[PDB]
């Protein structure tokens, strides 16, 4: 499961669009995927890179940058083998996506619903009713 | 500072004693810091004339000094096991095999240097107000009674609280 | 090599070659084929050898057809220019004949044609050396005599036998 | 041959290794500047930077300031530089108060004590360098003009 | 590891006792800025030119060639340059020394690569350096009178800029 | 105004020289096409003589300008 | 700054690529390769009968005679200086391209 740090990185010549000091002091994101070919893709941060046949590994500053690449890698290269990690400067590597092995748009058992409100959106409480009260506006 | 001051103190005394041939027909009757001024009024760049006396001193002292600049910079960063003041200058064997000299003779050098700093400072200020120069000042132990008319220096502002705030016995 | 001793031996030339002296300081032999280079040196030499006489003899005697101009150099501006045009095309015919249609570096030397040889014979290495060195000399002499007649605006031997005025322009 | 490469072998860091960024000439200048030179205390780094900055500060104030056409031009220019130096030192002090937690480390610039060392050196050097420029301009007529004394 | 000429300085890193004329004199560190072998070729070139320059100053005092007084009336040291640019002498010497410099430039590239020693043009027609021991002392003496002639050439031409006399006429007319 | 001269055989000579010069150059430097008897056609000949009349016209006008004629 | 020779120092044009700048050879060849053609004279008031290098080399000395004084706006020094350096920079650029890249 854990990120194998030794996975080779796509051939890239560098850009100014990569990550800055906040990645090495706050958090960094990584994406791995399997490629059947040695083909050119577009980096979210700049120009074009070449993914090596087999396993690739990137580091990006934002979670959205890893998923924007994942969207492109699945829409033009039909790679669905992508795993996104969060990396803290303490060395802790946090697996992110897909969170339970199944993509979010597919249902899975053992997923608990967060944020679900039992009524429709028009049935919320008026702000005056919950003024100087801790009660939440969602009923 | 001590070596320059020893040279300046001996220089002021001996300048009062005599002068080299032909110096008197050029500078005239100036005595100490004023002679520095007099040459500089007659030298290219600073003044207008056919002389380069203080400038030649600056040229060769400055060549030596940039050399010592590199020596001090090397000695500061620990790249050299050289002591302070040691330039290897000891042509006559006085330290009997070490140019640095003995502990006693460097203690002598430092102490005479400190004395000469004080002494040449005294001589410069005694000239700046009496105008007498070392040996006339030491002879004229009653002083301010009759003093030599001597020019304002190249830093005349410094002699502006003498009359207005200070007594100005002269 | 041996000519310019503070440089390396060219190592593209050898004492086998007719006029070899080890003199290739700029290393032109490295960048161009040496058969073509030899070829060009022999040809330039022979043309300039004819040119030295071409500047010398018309001073004494100019053909009755023409008018001699002022100097044998300046004579090309006073002979009919179509005469020089026919010289140019005649020399071109000789080039396309003596070379059997081969007029380029890739084309020459294909059947093993030796640079100097045009079929007038085979000569000793010494004899080929004589031709080369005399050719080199007449190249330098052609430069000297042409610019001499150009600057003096007078003939070569008349200038030499008469007061040897410096060349000035 | 290729002159541009990823920065420190990392293709995905936000920088490039260009001749301006990483030539031997650049590395030399950066490594030998007082901010980055080895064997320098933060106080000494401040002094060398301060002497440099204070010295050049005097000139624009003197030549182009409001009192430039007066005989108090050099005095006004020095005091203007001194005022800027004091304002800048307040900027340095407040940066140290808000940017660095208090730790024993003092030989680095980016520490609380090391910044306080550097600020101390910079103020002393700036006043020293401005004072040196004041002395030189006061005495040398070439510097008072733009070199216009020769014409 | 201290400099011989300047006892209080560290021995210059790029400098070595194998070099002819070495005394440990580089207090400014200029042997590190430019390549030492380029500097050696430059110094030796300066040495030989200024040796000819100093000897030329001295000889032009002592005598002049036949007909030179016709062309140069009163011009003595650098005035003769100004009048012989008008005549062809200076242009001639410039052309032929520049001709030689072309092969000197090839030889400088050669000594940069490392094939040739600086200042070494294999010009020993009279076999002066055949012994192998004289060759070293000749190298040392070449650099010594080369450096001395650089200083001397400067010191005469500036003495002539002052007085107009020229070297021997400066001495004989104090 | 730059002096130019009425057509003479000297003008013809420069033109002929320039045309031949380019015909030989065109055999060497035209990258897409028996030194002159291999692959020589009308578009190669019509191009080299077009550059000859460009080079020759420039040479004639320049040699008239400076006095060589 | 500094000059690197044809022979191998440890100078690197960037992070990890050593590259021999041929500052002696390029500067010498570019200077000579531009100055010698530029010797071509011209009876134009800017040149004055000399070439561009020589009229320029003449104008360095004339303005150096009046050493403190700068050359004026209508002085030929500025035009000669700009044209000479424009060709010189171009030959240096092209010379560096030719020598460093083609290596021969
Ligand atoms: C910076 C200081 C200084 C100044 C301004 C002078 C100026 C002068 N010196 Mg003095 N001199 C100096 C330092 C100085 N010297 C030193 C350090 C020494 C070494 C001890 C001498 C030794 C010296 C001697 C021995 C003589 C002079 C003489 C002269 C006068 C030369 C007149 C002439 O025709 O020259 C001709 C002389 C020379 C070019 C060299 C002697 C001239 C006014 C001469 C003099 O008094 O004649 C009037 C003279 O004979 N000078
Ligand atoms: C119809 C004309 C013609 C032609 C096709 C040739 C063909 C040849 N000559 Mg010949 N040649 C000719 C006329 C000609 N020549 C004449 C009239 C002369 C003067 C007597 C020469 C002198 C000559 C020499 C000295 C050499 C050749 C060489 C060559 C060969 C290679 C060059 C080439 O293909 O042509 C290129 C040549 C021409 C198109 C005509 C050349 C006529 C000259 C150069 C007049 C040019 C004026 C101008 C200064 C040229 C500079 C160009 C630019 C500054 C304007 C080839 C066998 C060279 C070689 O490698 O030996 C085989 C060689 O070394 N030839
Ligand atoms: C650039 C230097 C230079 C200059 C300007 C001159 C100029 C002159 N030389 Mg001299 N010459 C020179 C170098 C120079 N030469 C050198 C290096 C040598 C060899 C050592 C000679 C050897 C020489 C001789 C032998 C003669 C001249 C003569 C002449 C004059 C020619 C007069 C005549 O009737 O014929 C002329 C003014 C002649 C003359 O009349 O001089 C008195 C003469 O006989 N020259
Ligand atoms: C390679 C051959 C060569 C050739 C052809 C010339 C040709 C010439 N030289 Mg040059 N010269 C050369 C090599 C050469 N030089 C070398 C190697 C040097 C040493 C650097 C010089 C140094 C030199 C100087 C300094 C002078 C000449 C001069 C002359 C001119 C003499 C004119 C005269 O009346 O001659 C007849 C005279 C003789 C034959 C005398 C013997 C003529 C332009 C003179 C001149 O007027 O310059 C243009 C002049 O002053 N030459
Ligand atoms: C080989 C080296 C050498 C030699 C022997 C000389 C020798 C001489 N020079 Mg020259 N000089 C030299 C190098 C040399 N110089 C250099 C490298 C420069 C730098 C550009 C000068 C610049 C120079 C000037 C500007 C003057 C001299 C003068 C003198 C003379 C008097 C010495 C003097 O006043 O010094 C005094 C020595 C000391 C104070 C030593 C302590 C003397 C003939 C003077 C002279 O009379 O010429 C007209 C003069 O005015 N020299
Ligand atoms: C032997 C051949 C020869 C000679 C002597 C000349 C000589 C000349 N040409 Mg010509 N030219 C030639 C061949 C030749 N060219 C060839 C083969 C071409 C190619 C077609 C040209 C194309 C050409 C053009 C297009 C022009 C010239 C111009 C000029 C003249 C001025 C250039 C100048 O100083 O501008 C200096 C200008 C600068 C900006 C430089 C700084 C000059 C007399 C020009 C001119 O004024 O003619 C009247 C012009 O407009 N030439
Ligand atoms: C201004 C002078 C000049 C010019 C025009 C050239 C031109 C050329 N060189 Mg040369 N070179 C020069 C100086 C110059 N070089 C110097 C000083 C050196 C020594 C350090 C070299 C060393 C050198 C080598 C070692 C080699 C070349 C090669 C080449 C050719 C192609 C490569 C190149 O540089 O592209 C330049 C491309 C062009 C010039 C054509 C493009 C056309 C546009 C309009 C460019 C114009 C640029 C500029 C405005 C022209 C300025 C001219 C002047 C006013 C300064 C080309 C013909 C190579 C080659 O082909 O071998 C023969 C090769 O191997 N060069
Ligand atoms: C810690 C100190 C380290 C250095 C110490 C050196 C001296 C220490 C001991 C001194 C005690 C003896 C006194 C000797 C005094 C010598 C005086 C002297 O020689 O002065 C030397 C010089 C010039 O001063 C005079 O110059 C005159 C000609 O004008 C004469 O030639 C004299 O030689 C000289 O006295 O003064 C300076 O050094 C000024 C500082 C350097 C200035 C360089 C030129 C200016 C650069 C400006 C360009 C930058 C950009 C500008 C931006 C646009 C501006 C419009
Ligand atoms: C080192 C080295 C060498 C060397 C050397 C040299 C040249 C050494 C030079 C040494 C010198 C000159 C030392 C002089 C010190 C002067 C002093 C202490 C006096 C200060 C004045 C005072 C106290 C006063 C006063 C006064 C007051 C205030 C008022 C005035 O009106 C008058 C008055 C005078 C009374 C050599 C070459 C030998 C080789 C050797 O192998 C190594
Ligand atoms: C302009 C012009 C032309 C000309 C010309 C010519 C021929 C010009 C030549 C100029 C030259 C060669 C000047 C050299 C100056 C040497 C110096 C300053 C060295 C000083 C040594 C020092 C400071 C000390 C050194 C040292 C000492 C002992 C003490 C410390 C140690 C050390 C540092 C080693 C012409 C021909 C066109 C004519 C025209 O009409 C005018
Ligand atoms: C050439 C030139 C010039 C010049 C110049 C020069 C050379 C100026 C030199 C000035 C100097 C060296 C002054 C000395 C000051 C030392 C002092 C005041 C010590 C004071 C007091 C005490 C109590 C010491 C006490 C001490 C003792 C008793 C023992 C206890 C400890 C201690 C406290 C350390 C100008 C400027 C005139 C311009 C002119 O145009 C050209």
């Amino acid at each position: 499961e854990t990120l194998n740090l030794q996975i080779p990185s796509p051939t890239f010549e560098g850009s100014t669009g990569g990550w800055l000091r906040a990645a090495e002091v706050e958090e960094k994101y990584a994406i791995t995927w399997t490629s059947p070919k040695e083909q050119v893709f577009e980096m979210p941060t700049g120009g074009a890179a070449i993914m090596r046949q087999g396993e690739n590994l990137l580091y990006l500053a934002r979670k959205e940058q890893c998923l924007a690449l994942a969207t492109q890698v699945k829409n033009s290269f039909k790679i669905t083998d992508y795993k996104v990690y969060r990396i803290f400067p303490s060395g802790e590597v946090q697996y992110l996506h897909p969170k339970d092995g199944v993509f979010p748009e597919k249902v899975n058992a053992g997923r608990v619903g967060v944020g679900n409100v039992s009524h429709s959106i028009g049935k919320n409480l008026n702000p005056a009713q919950i003024k100087f009260t801790s009660k939440s506006f969602n009923g | 500072h001590g070596r320059v001051a020893m040279l300046a103190a001996a220089g002021a005394i001996v300048q009062d004693i005599f002068t080299f041939p032909g110096v008197k027909s050029v500078i005239g009757d100036v005595k100490m810091t004023s002679v520095h001024d007099k040459f500089l009024s007659m030298e290219a760049g600073s003044g207008k004339g056919d002389m380069a006396a203080m400038h030649q001193l600056l040229l060769w002292l400055g060549l030596l000094e940039i050399a010592t600049s590199v020596a001090i910079i090397q000695s500061f960063k620990g790249e050299t096991s050289r002591g302070p003041g040691e330039f290897g200058f000891d042509p006559l064997n006085f330290g009997k095999g070490n140019s640095a000299g003995s502990d006693s003779y460097k203690l002598k050098e430092i102490k005479n240097g400190r004395l000469a700093m004080i002494g040449i400072g005294g001589m410069v200020h005694h000239y700046l107000l009496t105008g007498k120069g070392p040996l006339q000042f030491l002879g004229g132990i009653p002083n301010y009674k009759s003093c030599v008319s001597h020019p304002d220096s190249l830093l005349p502002w410094l002699f502006k609280a003498v009359g207005p705030v200070l007594p100005k016995i002269c | 090599n041996l000519a310019v001793p503070f440089l390396k031996a060219p190592a593209k030339l050898d004492s086998s070659m007719p006029g070899y002296a080890g003199f290739d300081p700029l290393g032109c032999s490295d960048f161009y084929d040496v058969k073509w280079l030899q070829e060009a040196e022999i040809k330039n030499g022979r043309v300039a050898m004819l040119g030295v006489v071409g500047l010398l003899v018309p001073e004494f005697f100019h053909l009755p057809m023409y008018t001699a101009g002022a100097t044998p150099y300046e004579s090309y501006t006073t002979v009919p220019a179509f005469a020089l045009i026919q010289i140019f095309l005649g020399c071109g015919a000789v080039e396309y004949f003596t070379h059997k249609g081969k007029i380029s570096p890739d084309n020459m030397f294909d059947g093993g044609r030796v640079p100097g040889e045009f079929g007038w014979g085979k000569a000793d290495m010494t004899m080929q050396t004589k031709e080369i060195k005399n050719g080199r000399l007449a190249m330098l002499a052609f430069g000297g005599i042409l610019h001499q007649q150009l600057f003096t605006k007078m003939g070569t031997i008349a200038h030499l036998t008469g007061g040897f005025k410096p060349l000035t322009f | 041959s290729q002159f541009i490469k990823p920065y420190n072998d990392d293709p995905f860091v936000g920088n490039l290794a260009t001749p301006v960024s990483t030539s031997s000439f650049t590395k030399s200048l950066l490594s030998n500047l007082p901010a980055y030179r080895a064997g320098l205390s933060p106080l000494l780094r401040g002094v060398e930077i301060g002497l440099t900055h204070g010295y050049f500060l005097v000139g624009p104030f003197y030549k182009l300031g409001p009192l430039r056409n007066s005989d108090v031009a050099l005095l006004s220019g020095f005091f203007s530089a001194l005022g800027l130096i004091v304002i800048l030192v307040a900027c340095l002090t407040i940066y140290g108060v808000v940017s660095f937690e208090e730790t024993e480390a003092k030989d680095q610039l980016q520490t609380a004590k090391g910044w306080r060392q550097f600020t101390s050196g910079w103020l002393v050097g700036s006043v020293g360098g401005a004072s040196f420029a004041y002395i030189l301009i006061s005495n040398i007529p070439f510097l008072q003009t733009a070199g216009m004394s020769m014409l | 590891a201290m400099s011989e000429s300047v006892p209080f300085l560290k021995k210059p890193e790029a400098l070595d006792s194998s070099m002819a004329g070495y005394a440990g004199f580089d207090p400014l560190g200029l042997s590190s800025i430019a390549d030492i072998k380029f500097l050696q070729e430059s110094e030796i070139k300066h040495c030989r030119i200024a040796m000819l320059a100093a000897a030329g100053s001295i000889a032009q005092d002592i005598f002049t060639f036949p007909g030179v007084s016709k062309v140069v009336g009163t011009a003595k040291m650098t005035g003769v340059h100004d009048v012989l640019v008008k005549q062809g002498a200076m242009g001639q010497i410039l052309l032929w020394t520049s001709f030689l410099e072309v092969f000197g430039t090839i030889a400088l590239l050669e000594t940069l690569d490392g094939k040739r020693a600086p200042g070494d043009f294999k010009f020993d027609p009279l076999g002066f350096s055949k012994n192998a021991e004289t060759a070293k002392r000749y190298q040392l003496s070449e650099i010594k009178n080369g450096r001395l002639a650089m200083l001397a050439t400067g010191g005469m031409v500036h003495g002539y800029f002052i007085t107009g006399k020229g070297p021997l006429e400066l001495l004989t007319n104090f | 105004v730059p002096q130019t001269v009425a057509w003479s055989a000297k003008t013809g000579a420069v033109m002929v020289l320039s045309n031949i010069l380019c015909i030989v150059a065109g055999r060497y430097v035209i990258q897409v096409k028996s030194g002159s008897f291999a692959g020589f056609g009308l578009p190669e000949l019509l191009a080299s003589t077009s550059l000859g009349h460009i080079v020759g016209s420039g040479a004639i006008l320049g040699l008239s300008y400076v006095g060589v004629l | 700054l500094s000059v690197v020779a044809q022979s191998k120092s440890d100078f690197e044009i960037s992070d990890g690529t050593p590259y021999t700048l041929n500052v002696p050879l390029v500067g010498a060849a570019s200077f000579i390769g531009w100055v010698v053609p530029t010797l071509l004279p011209s009876q134009i008031a800017l040149y004055g009968g000399k070439g561009l290098s020589t009229a320029f080399f003449a104008s360095i000395g004339t303005n150096l005679a009046k050493f403190p004084a700068p050359p004026g706006m209508t002085d030929p020094f500025w035009l000669l200086c700009f044209i000479w350096h424009s060709g010189l920079f171009a030959t240096m650029i092209l010379g560096s391209i030719g020598y460093n890249g083609y290596a021969g």
